[PDB]
């Protein structure tokens, strides 16, 4: 099992993350990437337009770029370093 | 197998196991019963070094106890997933900080001046040792000693033939390198000696010259001292205590003690304050002697003459007697050292030819 | 008969052989501790070289003798 | 503020390069046409060589 | 126009002879002995039928070097030698798939192979003259119970031996002359290591030595290169790697040579603003050798860098040897034969083949004794 | 001409990407540093004669597999641009006229040298190089320098001393050391200085200028009119008239000459 | 930006800025490009607390080591509402920092504090701890694991020898 | 290093976990060292010499000057002075193994303008045959700090690396020169470069034969931490001419000069105040511009008189004809 789980990750592919910009229409998000450059993107039927609100981050493919799921929001790998101080 | 990618952990997130009904996600889905529908499992956001971040399903190979929001993984480039752990990155010039068997000087090549050697280690060699007797003491550990006087006193030899004699490891850093203008990466210059010194403690950071990243202002206007202090707070940050300055300790020598900063008079940054003086009347004599060592010589010779004509030298003065006593020789076309030429080294080479013309004085 | 082959790395081992045996069953014993084919292998004594059709008494080659082992390189 | 105690200006330091190259510049096709016009609250804080 | 030797031109899949030769024909002796033979020079008889092969290698050599000294010429053929080389040996006569021709591989071993030749035609006192013999002792760690001294061990050269203890010629020499010996034999006990140090008892008057670059990667079981940075000196000393007592002859030697080699250093540069010169003064030189000098010895021990072979490109497995030597008139003046493209180069450019990387870099160096 | 193109475009393209030459390695190789981004380990076709090329150079790389195809030569730069003329002098000489009776040590160590190498031939020894006029204004300094140049006929650089001061620190120094490295390329140069007391009383900001702008600018300016660069044949033309601002390792005699009063 | 954004995503977060002086300083742009990074960031801290954002959740301790070093807009208070002095120690301020730093060690018991304390004046707050250092350094002298009052009196005496070396003269206002 | 795999980065910057191909062994890659890799996988394909920062050290670099050795810049015992510090221990070290001394190394050019400091390391360039390096301290500040301290590191590393080199520091009077603190100043930047020659020179070992030349034209600036004689060894003021040396130099110069024999040498001397050696280097060229003049091969012993009027009234014009920049 510890390898069956490694070959299901393997098979699949990598997410790249967006945050919803600004809604244009029904099927098509303007988001701008973490990577930088703006894009328009689709939806699959896998996410509601009731779900999504501007500053959320969602998920792209990186081989239709299409968005299937709500992601949590980032935040920098630099401010956990701060947390890590208390003594 | 290569190639493969490096990367950091961002932050992990951590999505549900496949054992329910309603989706393996921490985020609520549309569209309801789903167990592999569109729901996946547990996840980290790592940052690529092609500069983006990928949101994976982290592999189960690699047991979520191993994944911090702060360490260094191997990511598979072809398809973007953790293949595993790595130890933490370290920037080329800090990793040529490190002893390669660092060759000892010891106390050998020291006369004159042994209470200076106590005191050092006192303050270094022995809390890092005898750091139990220290907490029964009840008191915290020291983030270095620093050392100060004139130049050519023999701070930087010390340093170097303690070290190496105790096997302590000793960084070789210099204070300009740590100012470039790539500050933030600059900065992470001194960021990162300080992350090799916490695997690599107890450890002697010995920064030569410290009049760079220890100025005395940090009130600067219109000029581009602003960012040189910028490395002179990073390394203030280290010293402030979140340990990580309790083994790892610093050596410095610094010619000038006078434009030292204000937040390293404190102690809790440079605990211990070393002066190295002018030589007296008999350590003039020993220090002659411990150079002449090496070389051969008459044995019609006698030290305290020769620290008589000399008046309160410090010792790199001394070692330009004793090598120029051995120019002398050569230069008459003999290879036997006179007892008479350390005379005239001391003559010859003060530092300063004549005392310049007299026509009132 | 013990002899001593000093390697590509410069560390000696020891080999069993006989004085009888071909350089081919000297080059074999090496393929199988170390890995490298015979057909790169060239034993070296005197300065001289010892090749395949040769033995280990061609030269006067006893025990407690060092080999001194190189490596081929094609071209031209 | 210590470019009019140390040039006369930091502007007059630029007009003052300006004005020399025109001062043998008088033919490159051989008349002038590019005239420099220079203007100022009053002349005494020119430099000498304006 | 100017006075300049002629060189080989590569037939192709030739270069590890081709390049080989030029070297070995600066060293004096090899040259001269190569013209002076006779059918009648003493053979080291044992019996054996392949002393007879070893003679017609030689007379090659002979016409290849009058080919290379008159000008009639600007091409030196080396087709009649390559003929008798592959029937010598039978490992140079197969055939490439894909590739093509007649296998090619290895300027040491063909270095190895022409020494031998040349010692059966020219007897053993003619292995002496490039022969190193050592003095071994093979003796425990810690206290001897098993001891044996070889110097019946010998070599016709050095092997660089390196394993990254290399930044200087002198540590890898030394660290491949030193070694530690591990045993699978019963005593009374067994796999005792032993020290071994050997030492040169008897220096050759033309000294060679050969960096080894060659590795068998274990760890994926393909041959990889050896790569590293090498300087080596033009003027060699071997004086740490003697015994004390061999040491102490010749450094007093030297001194005294290198007071004379002072001397000529400041007298050319004035008569400057000379073979007879140089003749001259060897009659000095040779005053200050010494009295007990025997055959097949230099008379001192620093040897002068005469030649380099470079080996440049990619992989072994492939592979132009291009060689560089020095002029037999000069002395800082170096000539590259580049197969039959032949040209002045400078210090400089020899300096330069220290290596590292898919450039230029030495396998062989060849000295000569006596310093000047 | 139908023949040598069948062979060359065999390895010559189609787009060559632009490179700037790091270093060279020798065994014919280099390691490049594109404009663009990635660096390269090219090859050399080499029927551009491997000795002949160095750092700096733009190079020529091949589109299928990056080798130096070749190398282009000359270059101009906005460093280069301020020096370059942009005239040809449209009065020459004795438009200065008057004043003619020291007009003799300057058609005498900058103009003949050039003009007969025969004569300094007979007595040998080393050429006249440099001359700084002084006076004071309306001697015709800076025209004079400009009409000697019509003479000679070699190339005549001339840049304004306010422009090698400047707002920024360290860079001044690297401005002043390109000027003569440039003239000696040109086997003969004349570089006219305009105002070379402009070096010595004029500063931007006192933290990018101050003393410390003008004296290292002084400084540098010593290696290049001699120190140790060994450098061809710049003739040198100085107009000053404030000659207690600068160096005394310049105005001494032994450098600059004859130094003529007006 | 988004450490702003993170204190408001986590109730009471308290954020410490330690040893601002060349990350909030003046507008100074005559020396260094590196001093137009300085701007460039100084803006972004003060959108953060006041806009269309304000913080009554969320704290700001703004610790600096020299009071006149910052940009003025740092000088109005209404984000930095309070300027709070910490002063230098006064005569028998020094008896309160000593008493805590004497339970921090082992001893034989020690009340001969006080004289000694108020008299040695000189100190601040890390010198009391640096004097129990040293009192364990003349302790590891004599063979001792404890502090004694032949330790002490002589800790804060070489403590102030030496820092003699160089004094401390910046404005308090 | 990863021991068993090692972390590059590109010149792209990516990062990338490479092995070992067919060219490289265990022992070939160093830290900082550069390392070529394929592109379509990377992994390390040849080793590669060490740091592509060098550009503007390779500018201060270049080959030597061969000017002689019998004509040089002064002609007193003062070049043989530099001939037992820096000549002799690149020539022999052998005479030093016998004496038992730590070579010497390090010499101070210091004194009066115009004295022929930069003649003689140009003659020695010639004789020793070893590579020359030199530099310009004022091309060492740069206006974003932090650039110049690489600068140097980069140098004086890669020249331990070298064998038998000779490091004139030229024109170091900036950086190299007096130390002080400001209170809104912008001196402090330029220092950065002065401290990292410090501690460069000095190490964490000494230099790997680096013989170092440092030639100040005042002997007013210098670090107070390279005054100190231990690491420059004995140090040998290039002064003036004295009234026999002028006499010398001027021979110099007219046997290299045509003119007719008759001529006295010394008498040129005596109408010289005490001053610089390049005054006598200018007599020659403007007896020489007399002698066109007057239509001439040769100058003859009338218009050197001339010449040396001409050069001793410009030094009573100008100064420095016995000031040091004030103060021995
Ligand atoms: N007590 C001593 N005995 C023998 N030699 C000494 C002694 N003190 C100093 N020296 C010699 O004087 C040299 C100069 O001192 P050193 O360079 O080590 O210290 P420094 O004061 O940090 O100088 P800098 O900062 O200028 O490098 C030493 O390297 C050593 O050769
Ligand atoms: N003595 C002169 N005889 C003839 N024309 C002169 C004289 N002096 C100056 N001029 C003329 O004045 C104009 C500018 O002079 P130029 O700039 O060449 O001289 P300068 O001596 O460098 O200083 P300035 O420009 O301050 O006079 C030109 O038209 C030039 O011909
Ligand atoms: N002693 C001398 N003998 C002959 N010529 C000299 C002498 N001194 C100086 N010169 C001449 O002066 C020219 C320039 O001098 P150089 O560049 O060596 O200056 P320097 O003596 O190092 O002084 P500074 O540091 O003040 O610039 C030389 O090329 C040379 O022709
Ligand atoms: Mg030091
Ligand atoms: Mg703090
Ligand atoms: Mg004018
Ligand atoms: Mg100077």
């Amino acid at each position: 099992d510890k390898t069956e789980n490694d070959i299901k990750a393997l098979q699949s592919i990598g997410q790249l993350i967006g945050e919803v910009m600004k809604e244009l229409s029904e099927e098509k998000y303007i988001v701008k990437a973490s990577s930088g450059p703006r894009y328009i993107v689709g939806v699959r039927n896998s996410v509601d337009r009731s779900k999504l609100k501007k500053g959320v981050r969602v998920t792209l493919d990186i081989t239709t770029l299409t968005i299937m799921r709500i992601l949590p929001r980032e935040t920098d790998p630099l401010v956990y370093n701060m947390t890590s101080f208390e003594q | 197998q290569l190639p493969y990618l490096v990367a950091n952990v961002v932050e992990v997130m951590d999505m549900n196991e496949i054992e329910d009904k309603e989706n393996s996600e921490s985020t609520t889905q549309g569209g309801n019963v789903n167990l592999d529908n569109t729901a996946v499992g547990k996840a980290a956001v790592v940052k690529t070094s092609s500069r983006q971040t990928v949101f994976l399903p982290m592999v189960g190979l690699v047991d979520p106890d191993k994944l911090k929001p702060n360490d260094l993984v191997g990511v598979n480039k072809d398809s973007y997933l953790i293949l595993d752990t790595l130890p933490s990155e370290f920037d080329s010039r800090v990793k040529a900080m490190e002893v390669d068997e660092k060759p000892t000087e010891t106390y050998s090549d020291v006369g004159g001046l042994d209470k200076q050697i106590e005191e050092l280690v006192e303050a270094i060699v022995l809390p890092m040792k005898r750091a139990d007797k220290f907490k029964d003491m009840g008191i915290r550990a020291p983030k270095g000693a620093l050392m100060y006087g004139p130049p050519g006193t023999g701070k930087t030899l010390l340093a170097r033939a303690c070290a190496a004699q105790t096997n302590a490891t000793f960084l070789k850093l210099a204070a300009p390198q740590l100012v470039q203008m790539y500050i933030g990466e600059g900065a992470k210059l001194v960021r990162d000696a300080f992350a090799l010194a916490k695997e690599k403690a107890p450890t002697i950071i010995f920064i030569d010259e410290l009049d760079a990243i220890g100025t005395k202002r940090f009130d600067s206007e219109k000029s581009g001292d602003r960012e040189v202090q910028r490395t002179m707070l990073e390394l203030l940050n280290q010293l402030d205590g979140f340990s990580s300055d309790d083994r790892v300790k610093v050596l410095a020598a610094t010619n000038r003690v006078d434009v030292l900063d204000p937040a390293l008079l404190r102690s809790g940054r440079l605990d211990r304050k070393i002066e190295f003086p002018l030589p007296s009347e008999d350590s003039r004599a020993q220090i002659l002697q411990i150079h002449s060592r090496k070389m051969t010589t008459d044995d019609d010779i006698n030290w305290q003459e020769l620290a008589r004509s000399t008046d309160e030298f410090n010792g790199a003065q001394l070692k330009a007697v004793t090598v120029e006593a051995g120019m002398i020789a050569l230069r008459n076309g003999q290879s036997s050292v006179k007892h008479e030429d350390f005379v005239e080294g001391i003559s010859e080479v003060q530092a300063r030819k004549s005392k310049s013309v007299s026509f009132y004085a | 008969m013990q002899i001593f082959v000093k390697t590509l790395t410069g560390k000696t081992i020891t080999l069993e052989v006989e004085p009888s045996d071909t350089i081919e069953n000297v080059k074999a014993k090496i393929q199988d501790k170390e890995g490298i084919p015979p057909d790169q292998q060239r034993l070296i004594f005197a300065g001289k070289q010892l090749e395949d059709g040769r033995t280990l008494s061609d030269y006067n080659i006893q025990k407690e003798s060092t080999l001194h082992l190189v490596l081929r390189l094609r071209g031209g | 503020s210590t470019r009019v105690e140390g040039s006369g200006g930091g502007d007059s330091e630029v007009q003052r390069t300006m004005l020399e190259l025109l001062n043998q510049l008088d033919g490159f096709e051989t008349s002038k046409n590019i005239k420099i016009i220079m203007a100022t609250n009053r002349l005494d804080i020119l430099d000498p060589a304006l | 126009f100017a006075q300049l030797p002629v060189g080989f031109k590569n037939m192709g899949n030739t270069c590890y002879l081709n390049a080989t030769l030029q070297a070995l024909y600066r060293v004096n002796d090899l040259r001269d002995m190569i013209l002076n033979y006779n059918p009648s020079q003493g053979v080291s008889n044992s019996g054996a039928q392949d002393e007879e092969i070893h003679k017609q290698i030689v007379i090659e050599m002979k016409r290849c070097f009058e080919n290379l000294q008159n000008k009639s010429f600007k091409s030196v053929l080396p087709i009649v030698l390559l003929n008798t080389l592959r029937k010598c040996y039978p490992q140079f006569a197969e055939r490439d798939s894909q590739g093509g021709f007649y296998k090619q591989q290895d300027a040491e071993e063909l270095f190895t192979q022409l020494f031998h030749s040349m010692s059966i035609v020219f007897g053993d006192k003619f292995s002496e003259d490039f022969r190193i013999q050592f003095k071994t002792t093979i003796k425990d760690t810690a206290n001897d119970n098993d001891i044996t001294v070889k110097e019946n061990e010998s070599d016709s050269k050095l092997q660089c031996h390196i394993s990254g203890t290399t930044n200087f010629m002198r540590n890898g020499l030394l660290e491949g002359l030193n070694e530690k010996i591990e045993k699978r034999s019963d005593l009374t006990g067994a796999n005792s290591i032993y020290s071994v140090e050997k030492k040169i008892s008897r220096l050759p008057k033309f000294l060679t030595v050969q960096y080894v670059r060659f590795f068998w990667k274990r760890s994926t079981n393909k041959k990889s290169k050896i790569l590293r940075k090498v300087v080596f000196p033009f003027q060699l000393d071997v004086a740490d790697m003697l015994t004390p007592e061999y040491a102490a002859e010749k450094v007093k030697v030297r001194d005294e040579l290198r007071k004379v080699e002072k001397e000529k250093n400041e007298k050319e540069r004035e008569i400057k603003r000379n073979e007879s010169e140089k003749d001259q003064w060897l009659e000095e030189y040779k005053k200050h050798f010494p009295p007990n000098l025997e055959k097949g010895e230099n008379p001192s021990c620093v040897y002068n860098l005469i030649g380099v072979i470079t080996h440049q490109g990619a992989n072994s497995e492939s592979g132009h040897y291009q060689a560089f030597i020095r002029d037999e008139l000069d002395e800082n003046k170096w000539y590259k034969f580049n197969d039959d493209k032949v040209s002045v180069v400078e210090k400089e450019k020899i300096e330069s083949l220290a290596g590292g990387g898919e450039s230029d870099s030495a396998l062989i160096l060849m000295y000569k004794g006596f310093g000047l | 001409q139908e023949e040598e193109k069948k062979q060359l475009e065999e390895i010559r393209g189609n787009p060559l990407s632009i490179g700037t030459l790091e270093e060279i390695i020798d065994d014919d190789h280099a390691i490049v540093t594109s404009p663009t981004m990635p660096d390269y380990y090219v090859s050399i076709l080499s029927f551009v004669d491997k000795e002949l090329l160095e750092p700096g150079c733009s190079v020529l790389l091949h589109h299928k597999t990056m080798s130096i195809v070749g190398v282009l030569q000359d270059d101009a730069d906005p460093m280069v641009s301020v020096m370059k003329m942009d005239k040809s002098p449209t009065e020459s000489y004795s438009d200065i006229g008057g004043l003619e009776s020291q007009i003799q040590e300057i058609k005498e160590s900058v103009e003949l040298p050039l003009t007969h190498p025969e004569l300094y031939e007979e007595m040998g020894i080393k050429p006249p190089k440099g001359v700084i006029l002084y006076g004071a204004p309306g001697t015709g300094k800076t025209l004079l320098a400009k009409a000697v140049a019509n003479q000679t006929s070699a190339t005549f650089l001339r840049i304004v001393g306010s422009e090698l001061i400047q707002k920024y620190l360290g860079d001044g120094p690297r401005l002043c050391r390109q000027i003569f490295k440039v003239a000696g390329e040109n086997a003969p140069s004349i570089v006219f200085i305009d105002e070379i007391d402009a070096i010595g009383t004029k500063r931007y900001d006192s933290n990018s200028g101050g003393e410390r702008e003008i004296q290292r600018t002084m400084l540098e300016l010593l290696n290049q009119l001699d120190g140790f660069d060994d450098r061809g044949d710049v003739k040198v033309i100085m107009a000053t008239n404030k000659i207690e601002t600068l160096d005394p390792a310049l105005i001494r005699p032994g450098r600059i000459d004859r130094k003529i009063l007006f | 930006r988004e450490m702003f954004a993170y204190a408001k995503e986590h109730e009471p977060c308290i954020i410490f800025m330690d040893e601002v002086d060349a990350i909030g300083g003046r507008r100074f742009s005559e020396g260094t490009s590196a001093d137009r990074e300085i701007q460039r960031t100084l803006m972004e801290l003060l959108t953060q607390m006041d806009g269309f954002d304000n913080l009554g959740q969320t704290k700001i301790i703004m610790a600096t080591n020299r009071p006149d070093t910052l940009d003025p807009a740092l000088l109005r208070p209404g984000r930095l509402d309070r300027k709070v002095e910490i002063p230098l120690p006064n005569e028998a301020g020094r008896l309160e920092i000593f008493k805590i730093h004497t339970a921090k060690v082992k001893k034989t018991g020690e009340f001969d504090f006080e004289a000694a304390v108020k008299m040695s004046d000189g100190f601040n707050g890390a010198d009391i701890r640096n004097c129990a250092t040293e009192a364990g350094f003349f302790a590891i002298r004599d063979d001792r694991d404890h502090i004694n009052p032949d330790d002490l009196m002589k800790a804060v005496r070489k403590v102030a020898e030496v820092k003699k070396l160089e004094g401390t003269i910046e404005y308090q206002k | 290093i990863i021991k068993g795999k090692y972390v590059i980065n590109l010149k792209q910057i990516a990062k990338f976990v490479v092995g070992l191909g067919e060219r490289v062994s265990p022992t070939d890659i160093e830290e900082g060292m550069r390392v070529g890799v394929d592109r379509s996988k990377y992994n390390i394909e040849l080793p590669l010499p060490p740091r592509i920062d060098p550009s503007v050290t390779m500018m201060t670099v270049e080959e030597k000057p061969d000017v002689t050795y019998s004509d040089v810049g002064g002609c007193k015992d003062q070049i043989e002075k530099l001939r037992e510090v820096v000549e002799l221990p690149l020539l022999s070290p052998e005479r030093f193994a016998t004496l038992g001394i730590d070579p010497p190394k390090g010499i101070l050019l210091y004194g009066p303008p115009g004295t022929g400091k930069t003649l003689c390391a140009r003659a020695v360039a010639n004789r020793t045959d070893a590579t020359f390096i030199r530099v310009i301290g004022s091309e060492l500040v740069q206006k974003y700090v932090g650039e110049g301290a690489r600068m140097v590191r980069e140098l004086f590393e890669m020249a331990r690396t070298k064998k038998a080199c000779i490091i004139f520091f030229d024109e170091i009077d900036a950086v190299g020169g007096a130390r002080f603190d400001d209170g809104a100043g912008g001196d402090n930047e330029v220092q950065r470069t002065m401290l990292e020659l410090i501690t460069q020179l000095d190490g964490f070992d000494p230099r790997g034969n680096i013989k170092v030349m440092f030639a100040t034209n005042r002997p007013n600036t210098l670090d107070p931490a390279l005054l100190r004689p231990g690491r420059i060894d004995r140090k040998v003021e290039f002064s003036l001419p004295d009234l026999e040396g002028r006499a010398n130099i001027f021979r110099i110069h007219s046997k290299s000069m045509s003119v007719e024999r008759g001529i006295r040498w010394e008498l040129i001397s005596r109408l010289c105040p005490n001053s610089t050696g390049a005054e006598l280097r200018s007599v020659c060229t403007e007896a020489g511009m007399f002698a066109i003049r007057a239509r001439r091969k040769v100058a003859t012993e009338k218009d050197f008189l001339k010449a040396v009027d001409k050069v001793i009234s410009g030094y009573k014009k100008f100064s420095s004809t016995s000031r040091y920049m004030q103060y021995n």
